[PDB]
RNA sequence: GAGCCAGCGAGUAUAAGCCUUGGCCGAGAGGUCUGGGAAAUCUUGUGAAACUCCGUCGUGCUGGGGAUAGAGCAUUGUAAUUGUUGCUCUUCAACGAGGAAUUCCUAGUAAGCGCAAGUCAUCAGCUUGCGUUGAUUACGUCCCUGCCCUUUGUACACACCG
RNA sequence: GCGAUAACGAACGAGACCUUAACCUACUAAAUAGUGCUGCUAGCAUUUGCUGGUAUAGUCACUUCUUAGAGGGACUAUCGA
């Protein structure tokens, strides 16, 4: 399966904590933003971080979630 | 240059490059008619870019193909896919985008290969076995 | 990682020595400068002092 | 209705009424139920096609894409004439240009950058040349709470999606992430003015507001009896008024 | 009704494929129906194809094979015996000679002949371990139908002057009528005859 | 005879090696006669199972 | 005006690309025409040898690869300039040779 | 609109050209065409043994016709098959060189093939016409 | 007989010689005279083999199968006898689908089919790769062989081969 | 991994990573790749056409095919449960 590891999850958590207003609900815009914010040294890792962040944002909209 | 498009078409390793320029209904394979290449059976796969849609899409266009690679079946599949791509690209840049949408709907309702090339490759052979997955026979005692 | 392996010729036999060093990627010049899973999200400079309708010229 | 994606771009021309160039994100901007009739599909874009507007001559089109190029097409023959290259970032707006490089570069008729005015700080957003005969000034906008114009229209509570201009070059409406529509002397995406009435037709995510799939382009028609806007559900939904 | 003469000539029969897709341009995929409804949703004859060679991806997904031409299914099932593996042109030649020879012998449509033979060559009772006899699934009944038909043909064609397509024809005729003169139909006797005792 | 029973819900794969699987069948003539049976081969919902008798119950086999 | 040809090969891609851009810059301070660079398909020298230093254990093999990249650029320029154009580019790891 | 060698099935084309060139009787059929064998990796002589050389000559002449500047080695490898090496596995083996050389030299003297620049034999100017006209008769039927 | 469709690679010069094209001889093996290539340049489109067509055979140990054996022609090598290998004629053996047992495999996969590279003066029924044709059947289970985690018992710890 | 928690914070392994296969008519260049055009030609037909051949000078154009560097592209994206 595709279970997200701890690196991508913690990266997404810190993105949401430290840049919440900038992040959006769109995977492509999130890609271009995570390119600017963090310094991942791989396209794949950057994409996984950004996409899981988009999923987290799309969850946060329906009420606060515990952990962020 | 008067009216021309350039499209390709592939299979296992067989590659077909099309040359669809304005013409008189001439449809050729390496310089030979669609009515024969080598085989006698699989001719209808390359007939499909015609019988599905009718011959009238080729009234004023002349097509040339330089298929090279793969094998007989692979070349046939690559040729017919390249013919479909060339016809679609001609309708795109010259004839009508609505026309090409109708044509590609016909193809995709018949065979996704006509527009979407098959992305299958021979998996590499691994040591400890003759094939990619096959193994040398094991002899317990 | 840089490895050096040597054969130490003792009186009773041969001893073997292996030395591995994991240098920090910061001092790496002609290559990667961090581990693949090292991520370097930075801080923010978002905070600032504003006012609804200013136009200074 | 033929877009496979999200219809983000719409523009009209006062030279060819009934001509609609609806954009999308699927590498193709298209010439235009039984009402909307497609005309031609423009092939040559690499990625998301942010916006396109028909040129003032009423013939060609100026396209922008997330692949760091401004694409200058030929409506009548379905060709591209020039490929502007040099913005190190996705472009999303002499011709002015805005991109993620945070820099505005000036392109001439053949296309060769000649002026490199700079001074923003975060992802200069949509920019438009003012249709003001009084002066050739431009009202630009960015994501650093800045709508500086070449006049600094700053002081926002966040980044701003885009800007729109009056048909005389006197009023600009700034709206987007800033829920309020600030205007000088929710999330909005496709606000634009009109050259014939007193309206504020926009395309906020929450809904349409005057004065679910989502419209990123809600351009006004030339005649003034249309407000169609292409949602992300692949259809533009013609609106009569 | 439509004259489209172009620079290169196209034969009369190939100018008969514009209005009906036909296997070898000789059989109609628009009249043949399946006797029983339990062997319908797992067979597709409402999609005629000129040849029994598409080489689709019918093993990728779970029920990706359900959407396979019965002609390709039978033709692929003839590619066995080992020395014949990966010889599909030979098999399509065999199946066209088949369709021909059945039509010379039968009065119905050989597509109908084979469809009936297959829907009547799938045993209903077979047993798993004594073996607790259970009722077989549709797709399985189908695939043993085709498998047994190809086997019967193959072992009839061993050490016999009657050629492979001829053995196939006789096996298909005997399994089409439902008579216990086909290799599959006698096995269709044995599977239930044993399976009933196993209950 | 051959009664026709359409499976509406899919159970687990019982049996020794797991080849067989339990199925719940219905009937287009005796509608409220849902009987649990077990199928040798692959199964889906709405797959009509042409049986040969419908007076026996299959629950779990070795 | 002559037909001086420059051909250069290496095992490292980045150093070769840097030195090729260097010769382009050196011919661009003057105005020597640049027909290339043209990129030959890379040579992969493959050696497959048995891991074990003896004959015991599971049959495992090592696939060693050496990769060779060749490039050609055609320069039309007086014979004097190409001499310095090449001999000032002595970047390590790239062996460069000059032929008319 | 005329017709050439590329518009015809190979089987009947080489059939007709071989039988016609036999009808002339001017091709120098070697005196060993009854004793010798076609290939070292062959086990029997041609069955139609009194006219097989004319078939081979027609096929070779067409093979040059479709190409340019081919030689004896290329044709030898073209006509070589798969040897039956016994208990050992199969392998491609080159065909007979003397037969092919004599065939192309006889085609030379009938003026059907010419000695091309820097290796090989092209087809002669008159050979093109001969093959094209002999192809035009079959397609009329 | 006719159609003649890939892909991975390798190659030398005062050699003791590399890939070898063309021309010419011999049935073939092979010989010789030139030419190209230190190679995306020539060998090489490696026109590979399975495969397609049209003919002979016609159910049989038969034109299936090609052991064993004699004669002859060459090639490599200082040296082929214990046949190095290649080619020609002749000899025409077992074997009619394999017992109890047992191996490998899920898609461009198995199986078929060749091809190149290593070993290499000569010799590939071998490996390492490569492509050509291209399937039936699952897409589940712990019955067998095993593996992982927890609970539990143990007089085991050389650890149940205790 | 979500979580549960007498733990808390860590480290190796796994994953990331690297090589390769698949996509790009969207950049950059090919006289050791190709496609055209244009010369000089040949067989058929004579409608300017169909098949080819040759010209690393024609002091031709270009990059679909092929090559290789710079990148882009999948993140399970959207939707229904």
């Amino acid at each position: 399966g595709r279970v997200r590891t701890k690196t991508v999850k913690r990266a997404s958590k810190v993105l949401i904590e430290r840049f919440y207003p900038k992040l959006t609900l769109d995977f492509e815009t999130n890609k271009r933003l995570t390119s600017e914010i963090a310094v991942i040294q791989s396209k794949r890792l950057r994409n996984k971080i950004a996409g899981y962040t988009t999923h987290l944002m799309k969850r946060i909209q329906k009420g606060p979630v515990r952990g962020i | 240059s008067t009216q021309s498009v350039q499209t390709f078409g592939k299979k296992k390793t067989a590659t077909a490059v099309a040359h669809v320029k304005a013409g008189k209904g001439l449809i050729k394979i390496n310089g030979s008619p669609i009515t024969l290449v080598q085989p006698e059976i699989l001719r209808f796969k390359v007939y499909e870019p015609l019988t599905l849609v009718g011959l009238d899409k080729f009234q004023g266009i002349d097509i040339r193909v330089k298929v090279t690679g793969g094998g007989h079946v692979s070349q046939v599949y690559a040729i017919r896919q390249a013919i479909a791509k060339g016809l679609v690209a001609y309708h795109q840049k010259y004839v009508d985008e609505a026309s090409k949408n109708e044509l590609k709907k016909i193809f995709a309702s018949y065979d996704k290969t006509l527009l979407v090339a098959d992305s299958r490759r021979m998996e590499p052979k691994k040591f400890g076995g003759r094939g990619a997955r096959a193994r040398f026979q094991k002899s317990y005692r | 990682i840089d490895i050096a392996i040597r054969h130490v010729l003792m009186r009773q036999g041969v001893l073997g020595i292996k030395v591995k060093i994991m240098k920090d990627p910061a001092a790496n010049r002609f290559g990667p400068r961090a581990l693949p899973d090292a991520v370097k999200i930075a801080e923010a400079k978002d905070e600032d002092e504003v006012i609804p309708a200013p136009t200074v010229k | 209705e033929g877009h496979n994606g999200w219809v983000t771009s719409l523009a009209t021309t006062p030279a060819h009424p009934d001509l609609l160039l609806s954009g999308s994100r699927d590498k193709t901007l298209i010439k235009w139920n039984q009402y909307g009739i497609p005309k031609k599909s423009f092939k040559g874009h690499s990625h998301i096609v942010q916006d396109v507007t028909i040129s003032a001559d009423g013939a060609y089109a100026l396209s922008a894409s997330w692949d760091r190029t401004l694409r200058l097409w030929d409506l009548e023959t379905g060709e591209t004439t020039q490929r502007f290259v040099g913005h190190k970032g996705d472009v999303l707006s002499q011709i002015v240009s805005a991109s993620r490089d945070k820099t505005v570069k000036v392109w001439n008729t053949i296309g060769e950058c000649m002026a490199t005015l700079t001074g923003h700080n975060d992802w200069v957003s949509a920019v438009r040349i003012s249709p003001s005969d009084q002066s050739s000034t431009v009202i630009s906008a960015s994501w650093d709470k800045t709508v500086k114009s070449w006049a600094d229209f700053i002081g926002h509570t966040g980044y701003i999606s885009c800007i729109t201009l009056s048909p005389d070059g006197s009023l600009c409406a700034s709206a987007g992430k800033d829920g309020v529509i600030i205007l000088w002397d929710a999330e909005v995406h496709a606000l634009a003015f009109s050259p014939n009435r007193y309206w504020l037709a926009a395309a906020t995510t929450s809904g349409i507001k005057i004065f679910d799939p989502e419209a990123i382009s809600l351009a006004w028609s030339a005649d003034g009896q249309n407000l169609f806007a292409g949602y992300t559900d692949n259809v533009i939904r013609v609106w009569q008024v | 009704l439509q004259v489209v003469e172009l620079a290169t000539t196209i034969p009369l029969d190939v100018q008969e494929a514009q209005r009906e897709v036909k296997l070898f341009n000789k059989w109609s995929f628009e009249d043949v129906e399946v006797k029983d409804v339990s062997l319908v949703d797992y067979i597709q004859i409402r999609n005629p194809v000129f040849v029994s060679h598409t080489a689709g991806k019918y093993a990728s997904k779970r029920f990706r094979k359900a959407q396979c031409p019965i002609v390709e299914r039978l033709t692929n099932s003839l590619m066995m015996n080992g020395r014949n593996n990966g010889k599909k042109l030979k098999a399509v030649r065999i199946v066209k000679h088949a369709l021909e020879i059945i039509h010379v012998l039968t009065e119905q449509n050989p597509i109908q002949v084979v469809v009936d033979a297959i829907v009547n060559s799938g045993a209903r009772e077979d047993s798993t371990r004594r073996r607790q006899a259970v009722d077989v699934s549709p797709l399985r009944r189908v695939n043993q139908a085709i498998a047994l038909l190809t086997i019967g043909a193959r072992e009839a064609s061993f050490r016999n002057i009657k050629t492979i397509a001829e053995c196939l024809a006789e096996e298909l005729i005997n399994a089409a009528k439902g008579s216990s003169t086909s290799y599959a139909i006698k096995k269709k006797d044995e599977l239930e005859r044993v399976a009933k005792s196993n209950r | 005879p051959v009664t026709l029973a359409k499976v509406i819900k899919v159970l687990g794969r019982t049996g020794s090696r797991g080849g067989v699987t339990q199925v719940r069948v219905e009937f287009l003539e005796d509608a409220s006669r849902t009987i649990v049976r077990n199928v040798k081969g692959p199964v889906r919902e709405n797959d009509i199972l042409c049986l040969m008798e419908s007076e026996r119950e299959a629950r779990r086999l070795r | 005006i002559h037909k001086i040809r420059i051909t250069l090969t290496s095992t490292k891609v980045k150093q070769l690309e840097n030195v090729s851009a260097n010769i382009i810059r050196n011919a661009a301070q003057y105005n020597i025409v640049k027909k290339g660079p043209v990129r030959m398909p890379t040579k992969v020298l493959k050696i497959t040898t048995r891991k074990t230093p003896n004959g015991e254990g599971s049959k495992t093999w090592d696939a060693y690869e050496m990769r060779i990249h060749k490039r050609v650029i055609d320069l039309q320029a007086p014979a004097s300039t190409v001499k310095r154009i090449t001999q000032i580019t002595i970047e390590p790891g790239v062996d460069v040779e000059v032929t008319i | 609109p005329g017709v050439s060698v590329r518009d015809v099935p190979a089987q009947d084309f080489i059939n007709a050209y071989a039988q016609f060139l036999q009808r002339q009787g001017k091709l120098e059929v070697p005196g060993y065409v009854d004793i010798v064998k076609t290939s070292a990796g062959n086990d029997l002589p041609p069955q139609e043994a009194e006219t097989w050389f004319y078939k081979r000559a027609a096929s070779i002449a067409r093979h040059i016709y479709l190409r340019k500047q081919v030689g004896v080695g290329a044709l030898n490898k073209l006509y070589g098959g798969a040897k039956n090496r016994g208990f050992r596995p199969h392998k491609h083996v080159d065909a007979s060189g003397s037969i092919n050389r004599k065939c192309v030299q006889a085609l030379q003297k009938i003026g059907v093939l010419e000695i091309s620049p820097k290796g090989g034999r092209r087809i002669s100017e008159n050979g093109q016409r001969d093959l094209d006209r002999i192809a035009a008769q079959t397609l009329e039927e």
